[PDB]
């Protein structure tokens, strides 16, 4: 049995850390809602 | 509590209190990813939230009402993941999305790696609107994780 707990407002943070790259990927989505790489 | 904002999804079925995911309360509707709750009812204090709409292929579910989030990534600008990791304070991570290319179109994707219980954390644009939820993705040749920016239909 699950319950929810508030964790914050949804707001843009002006001085957020910036990280992560921007890969362009060929993917497929199956009926189960799973993405797979197409190569 | 029904205030707008981001919420942890917790269970006490396993050892201690376990965070299984995250979601978004907006306009009286709770939004999370299907794989977090598997469509099951939720407790909010002394109140009960019943599922209203869900779709396994989209990996989304809404409670108390229809899906309300309709902002979309603009394809150009940096976004922020509002990551809510298990046992850790909410924190904003800014990134430039990549792209999932599919036979049915392209969607934004964020190459950020967080614990499984972070599933459902919102991704926001510079106006603070939720453009999708984090936690359904793929593992790249490098072993890294990339999450679709998963958005429903309003
Ligand atoms: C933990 C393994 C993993 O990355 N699974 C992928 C799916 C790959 C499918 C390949 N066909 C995934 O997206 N999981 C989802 C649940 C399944 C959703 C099903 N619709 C999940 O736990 N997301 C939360 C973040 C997990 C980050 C994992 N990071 C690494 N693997 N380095």
């Amino acid at each position: 049995d699950m319950y929810i707990e508030r964790a914050g407002d949804i707001t843009w943070e002006k001085d957020a850390e910036v990280t992560g790259n921007s890969p362009r990927l060929d993917v497929a989505l199956d009926e189960s809602g799973d993405f797979s790489l197409v190569e | 509590e029904t205030t707008d904002g981001v919420y942890r999804v917790m269970t006490r079925r396993l050892l201690g209190s376990t965070q299984v995911g995250v979601g978004v309360m907006q306009e009286g509707v709770f939004h999370t990813m299907w794989h977090v709750t598997k469509g099951a009812a939720l407790r909010s204090g002394e109140g009960r939230l019943d599922p209203y709409w869900g779709d396994v292929k989209q990996d989304l579910v809404s409670y108390c009402g229809p899906w309300k989030l309709d902002a979309a990534w603009d394809g150009l600008s940096e976004v922020q993941l509002l990551a809510v990791p298990p046992g850790e304070r909410a924190k904003n991570i800014q990134t430039l999305p990549g792209i999932f290319k599919t036979k049915d179109g392209d969607i934004g994707a964020v190459a950020l790696d967080y614990p499984a219980g972070t599933s459902g954390s919102p991704i926001l644009d510079k106006c603070g609107r939720v453009i999708g939820l984090y936690g359904n993705g793929v593992v790249i040749k490098n072993g890294s994780y990339v999450s679709a920016i998963t958005q429903g239909k309003r």
